[PDB]
């Protein structure tokens, strides 16, 4: 007395219609193969019969694996498909090996049969129609329907995977000791008690989808630990990524040096320090993958330590909840971080790295906390919860920062772990002007046509100075111009210009930019004692800007 | 108790298609919250499991209330809202009270509960799906669909409007002098009375908002004759320095293209020539003069600033530092319809994103007691470090709509 699977209600795309596909005309043996195939199908209760009026006939085929003795049908269902309505595939991301529980004991349960128990919605059966040509073309071609989740139809997943869940729901309620996973036609049970009981409520398990008919291999599970998946290797108590070495090669294409950062990039889950910058600075604009760029000194020296870190395999441990979940960051140099997540020391539950986001300007604290940040969220998807930071910068030097910053900051619960390079302020600009101090009036301009300007300085002590500047911009001028008034002065200065834009650039504390420019500035802010930096309005005749000197 | 037989006929707007936005993750307690909260939910049939033919979704959290400590679930309705309201009439929100804005104080009540003892349009139902995210992905989520109206649904409060405006008259013919507003599930009553004699005819309305049917203990106290646009000020030093009078000028040029007759002239006279930054300037005959006309334009109002009830309305905030935030609700740049000041309520609170959330709210909560209808946020936050924790310090059972100012404005100060 079996349990019905109650039916998914499945409707096509609005206004849509269905497949009116043409039949392609087969090879006696295959038409012949196939007519094996399906009779036995319909007599499992898979598909049946239909009539001369469902005018919805989806192209089959028919293919053999390779050097076969056995004929496999194949019904393309890629008419219907973008015709069927949208579905809910709970696949929106796959867990991470980080956060599962160690399992004692984990079994295995082939449903490659229940999932024919699941029926197709009845008003919907008649548009998974197909026919398979007769012989000679010298009659009506058999033409079949669905009754059951198509191999290959697009809600065939959605609406298995629903209807098990669904089945088990009621027994992972009332077995709060054991987890479920359903990946395919595999159902994979864990539990953490004696090996007696475990087998025992697996029993009481197959005895449960036996309540829907549905029957199962005798939990034969052909398998057995470890188990590749997506990627990786699991074990009772340990797991990692599938090893994928770093090849040997002279010929990196705009490919090799592209299928050797993803394994970095996937490899950096686990190995703790992979780095993938300066084999980054080998394609950026690109598109033929065919292109053999050179590696350049610096991916080689980088790719060379990967190869080595690589050799000894590092293993992940598994969560366990009732521990603290702590984070460590450290900076690699270039925009680059790499973290380890772990809850006991060197038992890294998973470890990564952190690629500055490519803005012309930024300094270490910013990254720091960007990193912070891309961390804390993938930790709260991966385990629920926050974990406890160890970073290298001083409460000191984070308080100042943020107390400081223009804009909103925040750093979860964290702790300063001394392990160098420190990440640091390299400069201050005091918040009023410095009395005693030059005042150096600056400015700068260039010729929107002829690409000349100049910059310059002139100081309250008589000082001065005008640079002439080829193959330039009236904002280069304006940044030059302090680079000037920052060279000629003493250990402390106040510098006042009217460039709204080169305020800005500095009003940011930026420790590295791209512009070489920029970097003298700031080279240049880091050696002084105290500056006073002023903004003046342009162009209002203002005593000091009297820099009629750029314009000439 | 009351619930009505009827379902009011709801439908989205031509070719658009239901709101698929995705679940961000939550953490444990959230969800352990939000799994409790929607089981009494369905054992009450407010919503009822759904299967794989519904692909619409709607983000959904968790949150605490002003004062109390127990988990409220959160819907962000935003995505439908606006897909969803698409109209409104004889229904539309509401005329707006123009007297809202003028009574001395003004109570927040929460009328959200009324919303779940009213059936929703059948045919409707499936485009309210949300889901209770699972830790990791290890299990699929918790799908639900609604079958009563939604909180924080801009469709609520219309439909329920018919059910509302009587569960009200005998309140609002016996105190006429006093204005009554409702915004999502919030309603607003401002009176003209003392802050204990307020109390009193609130009590009142809860009391009474008990036996028409309906956390109904919960209000908040405003006071919209505190709500201007402030002044902007020139100092009062006896002793000028070329700094001093540079930043003047310089203030003075801002506030230039927002009042015309500022002269500056007069003033940068005195600055003409390399003087040292710490000098001291005095001021002369025409300086002097100048600067005391340039106060005169500037304690009249700014003109022709009128609101523009079709426009949306823009909301600068800036951190100045010490949990201080200045703000400026506008439509049009250099015409302020409003400007104010958040200040410290917490002390040395080392949280920067919480002030920044509490200031958000309140800036939204004023602007729509004055203009029934929330603004449209700048930011002065990393997209990034923003969307991971406002959650964690959000309370309004509404949400603005935001954006990310990451180049800092040069007028910080001036607003100082
Ligand atoms: C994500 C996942 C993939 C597979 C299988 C995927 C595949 N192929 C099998 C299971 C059971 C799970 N889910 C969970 C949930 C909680 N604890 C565990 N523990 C656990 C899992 C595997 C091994 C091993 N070896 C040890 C302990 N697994």
């Amino acid at each position: 007395p079996i349990s019905p699977i109650e039916t998914v209600p499945v409707k096509l795309k609005p206004g849509m219609d269905g497949p009116k596909v043409k039949q392609w005309p087969l090879t006696e043996e295959k038409i012949k193969a196939l007519v094996e195939i399906c009779t036995e199908m319909e007599k499992e209760g898979k598909i049946s019969k239909i009539g001369p009026e469902n005018p919805y006939n989806t192209p089959v085929f028919a293919i053999k694996k390779k050097d076969s003795t056995k004929w496999r049908k194949l019904v393309d269902f890629r008419e219907l498909n973008k015709r069927t309505q949208d579905f809910w595939e709970v696949q929106l991301g796959i867990p991470h090996p980080a956060g599962i529980k160690k399992n004692k004991s984990v079994t295995v349960l082939d449903v490659g049969d229940a999932y024919f128990s699941v029926p197709l919605d009845e008003d919907f059966r008649k548009y998974t129609a197909f026919t398979i040509p007769s012989i000679n073309n010298e009659t009506p071609g058999i033409r079949y329907q669905y009754n059951v989740l198509p191999q290959g139809w697009k809600g065939s997943p959605a609406i298995f995977q629903s209807s098990m869940t669904k089945i088990l729901e009621p027994f992972a309620a009332q077995n709060p000791d054991i987890v479920i996973y359903q990946y395919m036609d595999d159902l994979y049970v864990g539990s953490d008690l004696e090996i007696g009981q475990h087998r025992t409520k697996i029993e009481e398990l197959r005895q449960h989808l036996l309540r829907w008919g549905l029957t199962t291999p005798d939990k034969k599970h052909q398998k057995e630990p470890p188990f590749l998946w997506m990627g990786y290797e699991l074990h009772p108590d340990k797991w990692t990524v599938q090893p994928i070495v770093l090849p040997e090669k002279d010929s990196w294409t705009v490919n090799d040096i592209q299928k050797l950062v993803g394994k970095l990039n996937w490899a950096s889950q686990i190995y703790p320090g992979i780095k993938v910058r300066q084999l980054s600075k080998l394609l950026r604009g690109t598109k033929a993958l065919t292109e053999v760029i050179p590696l350049t000194e610096e991916a080689e020296l980088e790719l060379a330590e990967n190869r080595e870190i690589l050799k000894e395999p590092v293993h992940g441990v598994y969560y366990d909840p009732s521990k603290d979940l702590i984070a460590e960051i450290q900076k690699q140099g270039q925009g680059q971080w790499t973290y380890q997540i772990y809850q006991e020391p060197f038992k890294n539950l998973k470890t990564g790295k952190y690629a500055r986001m490519r803005g012309a300007h930024t300094n270490d604290v910013k990254q720091l906390t960007e990193a912070v940040q891309k961390i804390t969220t993938e930790s709260i998807v991966i385990w629920g919860k926050t974990p406890k930071f160890k970073l290298p910068i001083q409460k000191e030097t984070w308080e100042t920062w943020w107390t400081e910053y223009w804009q909103a900051t925040w750093i979860p619960e964290w702790e300063f772990v001394n392990t160098p390079p420190l990440v640091k302020l390299w400069y201050q600009l005091e918040k009023e002007p410095i009395v005693g101090a030059e005042t150096f009036y600056v400015d700068g301009a260039a010729n929107r046509e002829t690409k000349l300007g100049k910059a310059g300085y002139v100081t309250n002590k008589g000082r001065q100075k005008v640079v002439p500047l080829t193959n330039t911009t009236n904002q280069k001028t304006e940044l030059q111009a302090i680079y000037l008034a920052l060279q000629d002065s003493g250990l402390e200065v106040n510098i006042v210009t009217d460039s709204q834009y080169a305020l800005g650039i500095i009003q940011a504390q930026p420790d590295k930019s791209e512009s070489e420019l920029v970097n003298q500035i700031i080279e240049q802010l880091i050696k002084k004692e105290k500056v006073y930096l002023a903004w003046v309005p342009a162009h209002k005749g203002i005593g000091g800007n009297e820099q009629v000197d750029k314009l000439v | 108790p009351i619930s009505p037989i009827e379902t009011v006929p709801v439908k989205l707007k031509p070719g658009m298609d239901g709101p698929k936005v995705k679940q961000w993750p939550l953490t444990e307690e959230k969800i352990k919250a939000l799994v409790e909260i929607c089981t009494e939910m369905e054992k009450e049939g407010k919503i009822s499991k759904i299967g794989p033919e519904n692909p619409y979704n709607t983000p959904v959290f968790a949150i605490k209330k002003k004062d109390s400590t127990k988990w409220r679930k959160l819907v962000d309705f935003r995505e439908l809202n606006k897909r969803t309201q698409d109209f409104w009439e004889v229904q539309l929100g509401i005329p707006h009270p123009a007297g809202l804005k003028k009574k001395k104080s003004v109570t927040v009540l929460d009328v959200g509960d009324a919303y779940f003892s009213v059936p929703l349009d059948e045919d409707f139902r499936k485009y309210t799906a949300f889901t209770i995210p699972s830790i990791n992905n290890e299990t699929p989520g918790i799908r639900y669909q609604y079958n009563v109206l939604p909180q924080g649904w801009k469709g609520s409060p219309a439909i329920f409007q018919s059910s509302m405006t009587k569960i009200l008259e005998p309140f609002k013919k016996q105190n006429p002098d006093i204005v009554i507003y409702q915004y999502m599930d919030d309603l607003y009553v401002g009176s003209d009375l003392e802050i204990g004699q307020h109390r009193t005819k609130i009590e009142e309305l809860r009391q009474h908002l008990l036996r028409w049917g309906l956390f109904l203990w919960m209000g908040y106290e405003l006071h919209p004759d505190k709500w201007t646009v402030q002044p902007i000020v020139l100092p009062e030093k006896d002793s000028w320095t070329v700094n001093d009078i540079q930043k003047l000028v310089g203030k003075l040029n801002w506030a230039s293209q927002i009042y015309p007759g500022i002269k500056v002239r007069q003033l940068s006279k005195l600055l003409r020539g390399t003087k040292a930054l710490t000098e001291v300037i005095p001021l002369t005959e025409e300086a002097e003069l100048e600067l005391a006309e340039n106060r005169e334009i500037l304690k009249e109002p700014v003109h022709g600033v009128y609101y523009d009830p079709s426009k949306d309305l823009i909301a600068e905030i800036q951190k100045q530092g010490q949990g201080q935030w200045t703000y400026q609700i506008y439509q049009e740049p250099f015409k302020n319809l409003k400007t104010g000041k958040y200040a410290r309520m917490r002390g040395a609170h080392t949280n920067d994103v919480k002030q920044l959330t509490e200031a958000v709210q309140k800036i939204t909560t004023e602007s729509i007691v004055i203009w029934g209808k929330t603004p449209k946020f700048k930011l002065p936050i990393q997209k990034e470090t923003w969307e991971t924790w406002w959650t964690e310090y959000w309370q309004a059972t509404w949400i603005p709509e935001w954006e990310f100012v990451n180049t800092p404005p040069l007028v910080k100060l001036w607003y100082q």
